[PDB]
DNA sequence: TTACTGTGGGAAAGA
DNA sequence: AATCTTTCCCACAGT
DNA sequence: TTACTGTGGGAAAGA
DNA sequence: AATCTTTCCCACAGT
């Protein structure tokens, strides 16, 4: 459709705040803006966009955009130097795929430990001390921890802490063959989560809404969530704190750092109207304020608004957890990686598969060219292969032959 | 009686690698012949014999009393139908032979076919049958609008193409773009496979260039790089040729067997032309009626066609075998599996048979056959590679090789690695 | 029928510790009696009943209809001889009793012996037999390097008694009652005789040197029960009725000796009836000083036999004895699984080593050696305590009828990276 | 022990004839005869003879055994003047200090180094893991890669320590006589590697000091592990040798046990002043230490003046690098029991009599009375220990004094 | 002049 | 219905 | 005075 | 020969 903007954003984000930005754009230019939050839009978008349909603008963390760019569903964004300087260079690095900007970064988001100050004034510095806190709280008819166990994003900080990793960063690229989903570190992390479930400290059936209800109702002492969750805790009568995630085996929990990005559909006929709305309306102090007022964005990409929000202890806590963590790869392999870790976490938590069997299957499911770690009489050995080389570099070196006149 | 390959025999092969390779170079499409007409496959399918195994086999046969005629590899080529007669290729002396008179009739109702190359030694000893890659049958080149939906008929950035020129008035009816002695020329006998790379409209001329992905459309800037020598022609603009005129106002996707024109980027209406065996430039005269059309001779009118390559490598690991070495297996990809009790390696490819075993160096693996495209094997324990003086816990790299029950060794370009971890 | 100890029952015992302890305090040596003479063991062997278990047992027995006489622990003491009669000890009212008239005859040709204490409740219910430590028989005290068994070492327990022939109470004993030193007629204390350097000043904190105690050396007598110490004193030899300043000989068993208070005007440790005071010695020879009978003490090395038990699964038909005593432990890595080797005494095949509330696979070698399979750390990760953390548990011996034999030893599992 | 004559005991692998020259000088200056002896197993002999009140006047051994000798009361207290104490390095005096008392005179700091044949091997291996590959090459040339004393734990300890093995942990300002690192993963990896070299015929379990010394000096083996004392015999054999850093194990440095050759005076000796005179004014001099070093090299001497002149030597520079990577041995009386336990483990593991795990587990509990034991569990490594009845010995007693009335 | 035969271009038939 | 694909037809090129 | 009985001191045998 | 240990004897203490 032409003459109107269709925007897709996740339901856990500030969509009503973004709709206010759409009503401002409609009163200024006369172009109607429709903000939608469909379920599983990360899966929906590549299906609708392939046929040439779907939204004009897509809002998701940078990690899914690399595959969307590879499939040719995204338009190349080409902003001016004056505009590029208004946003942090590392935020632009997250939205860069094959030397091309494929989306507009909006906000840097990381998981933090959200604790109830009345129930727990001093939050645990380690994961290992949580079962002891659970005994104390259970006596008071409460529980220690409750977080989303259906989404690997929330369990990844624990898997990464002792040594787990998605893809290794070698030279100036990600090694799409080097997956650390079945290493000792990943195994120790998932074993600990499974032990919390087996010992009734946590329930395998816990999702986002179940954990959010329990924290906001004051039933659970702690939760693991991002900046977007702060607004609902504010409306509830909870004296909460946002702090560093607890350490595992003396090492910091490494959450996956996401950059909320807005891409433009390649099939969209309103590419200039999308650029106008995103640059001059959304990525402004007033524009970003509207979205943040509904549901907090985190550390915004716009330098001017970030400076005003930096003084917030909750955003200061998000950045500390972001620094200890890692920016997600935007590479196309990320989708396959996430599906493999989701399956492993669920099957290990339910008791369907052992931790070893779940992470071993996840390892070889994550990248197609990935290795496999085996337990031998001499120790742990990584099995790998090479020789089917298929890529073709971005730059080609070839000697020019003369065509005689 | 057939002998199974021994570890000693495997160790010797891995050190020498005296392989016998058979290469089939052909076009991905073929135009149908109607009535009693014969529309020959262009460029002519080529059969190359590579590897030091051929000389080794000749010398072995001649120690058995063979004459040079008896030890000489012979080859015949045809399409996958018995109704058409198989044509002889003359390898004798040369390392290759091109099949200049192959065609597919209207009677042959197949939508896709493979070329069948029947090889044997002059003394009638059978080598085997080697098939090409799939060739799609086309009625005529698409004279109208093309789309990415017909991807089989479209040309993608970074893929190999052959460029030929039809010259009706000239003695040599058809010439082919080829590179000989580090120079581009219009060969009457040989043809080159060129990677057609797409580049951004702002990319300047130079030895180093950034290649963009996607299907090649007319008006776009392309770099033609030789798949053998790595030699590239200067930045060209691929344009649609109509009768004897190159049209500048074309944006349509470039399709199979289309009439081409290659204007040199940032030049005074100069295009890629041919003067006998040599390739030169040509000054285009713009039409006074249409400012979007330019006059170009027959030598400036080229024909684009996507090309493929079939490769088969074998070696008689336990000496001469009674049975032919074919169908020669080809390994496309590998994948490890941790879903089961023990670590498994899944092989994907073609021509797999129950009588094969995967070998990791000189270590024969427990192999499970599923189908001609899928085989599984039990990855050997690292201890299998710690047998002698190599007992120290260290990284181990070994080749992956397919072996037949009669000792025939099928080489692979893939290696396997065991990496100890703390 | 006998009941094996349950984990719940063990958990309750470890929390409460309402044990029944039997203490036998005696001298390490005994002087032989010749002819028809009776030379009584001095100080008198004492039998003490310690622990809150005694009162618990009394209260349980009385809920069963027992009178105070029926619930009253009774004890008899003797030597290991089937010719000498066992003497009754009267514990009724108190928790201790002394055996004031025990002796070893010339007919008893044993070079050593142990005291046998047969205990039971007034209603005839048998508690068991408790032996003392080894007592060496001596002919007479040596007025002498060859024998270390008759010598006194620094840091060892001694008893100090005073023979008073002219007084109504023929013999008084050094004891501490109500945080004060006195010469008791009924009770006697065990005192650690510590040797200190001649330049060590008087004070609550003092550095103790090692070696055998000789005359002229500066000694510190610390009460093994209260921890009360007398001010610095110089142990001197006593000849008839005189304190010898020029004596360097090693102090031996059953020796007459005096205790001069360090840095005083000839003041010695003396007694006036039940109270201990200081006596001024008149010098007579510049190396000898006149000292009365009250200033003349007798030194003798003492020992202590201790037995602790608890009816973990309620009343038992069989006696609680022999009570096993654990001297030492040693781990073993020479085998397939980790083993704990127990060294001590009174070990039986009906015993099992427990690590907290975890019963271990126990192997009986002999009455002095015991082996057990150290439980896996997972045995202590059964509840909410599943997290990898240090675990400390007591070591306890348990009989098949539920009788719990306490130990002062703990076991520790320490996780390492 | 006869008055008017000095009896000295020193190990046979040391410069005893050089020390005898020092004795001849003392005899020509004071008139007191000096007898230098090298009896077999003198570290075991001395505490037996000294207990009865016999033995030598002066005892030469590394500082590690002197702690036990001092505890048994066999050594006389060393009380040198400030001017003399300053002539020797403070850390050398620290090795000879037991319970705030100097129990011996320090002479030289000694550490094991890799001694290689430059003709057979110009570039020595940087790692232990590459030695079997170097052995294949040398075996073809009718030679071998490595040969060292496998009967004495001192030589195998650098490998055992490398990955994580230790004798006693140093907690606060003391050694924890209960914390023993003999059965840890690091120690296990080190002994497994040595046993693997033996099992794969790269080394022979029956190899002792003399066997390995013969093979190196005869040019049969490319490398040896030895101390400074061994350099003199290699010099007479004219082997173009090199003294370098010990190879790394699992990427970590080999940690040799640093020894300080010390001279203690028997407590029973009636010539304590004659012993002090000979040791201070004759042996611990530039001329005195030169005589011993000329016979068999001492290493890095304790005397500052002579050490400065010897520091320029690349072999001593190599010894110090290996010493710096290693640790100065404890002097505590438990050292003797520790050494006997490690000797047994190394021998039994090499011979095949016991597995590495069983040998190192037995050694751990035999190394000290009240030592723990490590176990491999489904949750990880656990240290088993018991808070039993550790001897200790209360030095200070707190007791309220009850007053004796003046009457 | 006509016969000889693959080939691109173009129209007419199908999808 | 368009627009694309398939089938049929024919001029053109040289000894 | 002496009888009554445990106890240290001393002499005379043994080791 | 010493020096230590064992055995036997006896004065001493207050009713
Ligand atoms: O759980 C896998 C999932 O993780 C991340 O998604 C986060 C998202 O980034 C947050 O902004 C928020 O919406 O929660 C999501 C998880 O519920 C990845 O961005 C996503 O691609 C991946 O599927
Ligand atoms: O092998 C055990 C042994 O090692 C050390 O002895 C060394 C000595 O320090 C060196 O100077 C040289 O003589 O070699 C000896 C090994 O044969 C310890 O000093 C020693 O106590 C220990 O038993």
């Amino acid at each position: 459709e032409e003459g109107k903007l269709v925007i897709w954003i996740n339901g856990d984000k500030g969509y009503n705040g973004l709709a206010e930005v759409g009503k401002k754009f409609e009163k200024d230019t006369g172009i109607k803006v429709t903000v939608e939050h469909p379920d599983k839009l990360e899966e929906k978008f590549p299906q609708v966009a392939a046929t040439g349909d779907g939204p004009d603008i897509i809002f998701w963390a940078h990690d899914r955009f690399g595959g969307y760019a590879q499939s040719g569903l995204l338009a190349e964004i080409t902003p001016d130097k004056a505009f590029q300087d208004k946003l942090y260079p590392f935020t632009w690095d997250a939205v860069r795929y094959n030397g091309k900007l494929i989306a507009y970064p909006i906000a840097v988001e990381a998981l933090s430990l959200i604790y109830n100050k009345d129930l727990l004034p001093n939050p645990p510095k380690t994961w290992e001390e949580i079962p002891a806190l659970d005994k104390e709280l259970k006596a008071k008819g409460k529980s220690a921890l409750m977080f989303n166990l259906q989404e690997p994003y929330f369990t990844w900080p624990l898997i990464a802490a002792d040594g787990g990793y998605a893809f290794k960063y070698e030279n100036g690229k990600y090694d799409i063959k080097d997956v650390g989903v079945d290493n000792a570190g990943a195994k120790a992390g998932l074993t600990f989560l499974v032990d919390l479930i087996k010992n009734k400290h946590m329930n395998a059936d816990t999702d986002y809404s179940i954990a959010e209800a329990a924290f906001n109702k004051g039933e659970t002492a702690m939760t693991i969530n991002g900046p977007w969750a702060w607004s609902n805790i504010d409306t509830s009568k909870v004296n909460y704190g946002v702090t560093v995630l607890p350490t595992f085996k003396g090492q910091p929990s490494k959450p996956f750092v996401g950059v909320l990005s807005a891409g433009i559909n390649a099939a969209s006929p309103n590419k200039e109207l999308a650029k106008e709305f995103l640059e001059n309306y959304l990525l402004t102090d007033e524009g970003l304020e509207a979205v943040n007022k509904d549901k907090p964005l985190g550390a915004v990409a716009l330098k001017s608004y970030e400076e005003e929000l930096a003084k917030d202890p909750r955003i200061a806590a998000t950045m500390e957890n972001a620094q200890k963590g890692e920016i997600m790869p935007n590479i196309p392999q990320m989708s396959a990686f996430w599906y493999a870790v989701r399956t492993a976490v669920i099957n290990a938590a339910s008791g369907r598969q052992t931790v070893d069997e779940a992470l071993k299957d996840a390892q070889t499911n994550a990248a197609a060219g990935a290795g496999l770690r085996v337990n031998t009489s001499e120790g742990v050995v990584l099995l790998s292969y090479s020789g089917q080389k298929t890529e073709g570099p971005q730059r080609i070196s070839a000697k020019i032959s003369q065509i005689p006149p | 009686p057939p002998k199974r390959l021994t570890r000693e025999a495997m160790r010797n092969y891995l050190k020498e690698r005296g392989d016998q390779t058979v290469l089939i170079l052909h076009a991905k499409v073929a135009q149908k012949s109607y009535g009693n007409e014969k529309r020959f496959f262009c460029p002519p399918p080529c059969v190359y014999l590579m590897g030091s195994g051929w000389k080794k086999k000749k010398e072995q046969m001649e120690r058995d009393g063979c004459s040079e005629q008896e030890s000489q590899p012979c080859a015949f080529i045809g399409i996958g139908n018995s109704d058409q007669e198989m044509q002889q290729l003359n390898l004798e002396g040369k390392n290759y032979c091109t099949a200049k008179t192959l065609y597919i009739s209207d009677s042959d109702k197949r939508k896709h076919f493979m070329l069948s190359v029947k090889m044997f030694y002059g003394n009638s000893d059978d080598i085997g049958v080697f098939l090409s890659k799939r060739i799609k049958v086309i009625s005529k080149p698409s004279k109208k609008k093309q789309s990415l939906k017909n991807a089989d008929l479209c040309i993608a950035s970074g893929t190999k193409v052959a460029l030929f020129n039809r010259l009706r008035s000239q003695t040599v009816s058809t010439r082919y773009l080829h590179v000989e002695g580090g120079n581009f020329h219009a060969s009457s006998q040989q043809w080159g496979a060129f990677y057609i790379h797409l580049l951004d409209d702002d990319e300047s001329e130079g030895e180093e260039f950034t290649v963009r992905d996607g299907y090649i459309h007319y008006g776009q800037t392309v770099k033609l790089v030789c798949s053998v020598t790595g030699m590239a022609l200067p930045r060209l603009i691929i344009r649609k040729v109509d009768k004897q005129t190159a049209l500048l106002d074309a944006d349509d996707p470039v399709s199979q067997l289309h009439k081409c024109a290659f204007y040199l980027k940032d030049t005074e209406r100069m295009y890629l032309c041919l003067s006998q065996e040599r390739i030169i430039q040509f000054q285009a005269t713009p039409c006074p009626k249409e400012q979007n059309k330019e006059m170009i001779n027959d030598g400036a009118s080229w024909t684009i066609i996507s090309t493929d390559k079939a490769e088969y490598t074998f070696y008689e690991g336990m000496g001469p075998v009674l049975a032919p070495v074919t169908p020669v297996p080809v390994v496309e990809s590998l994948q490890l599996n941790g879903g089961g009790d023990v670590a498994m390696l899944e092989l994907t490819g073609q021509n797999f048979t129950p009588n094969l075993r995967v070998w990791f160096g000189d270590v024969e693996a427990e192999t499970m056959y599923r189908c001609g495209e899928s085989m599984l094997c039990v990855v050997p324990d690292i201890s299998a590679f710690r047998e002698g003086w190599r007992w120290v816990r260290q990284p181990v790299q070994v080749p992956v090789t397919l072996v037949r029950n009669d000792g025939v060794i099928y080489s692979t370009s893939l290696t396997f690695t065991y990496t100890p971890e703390p």
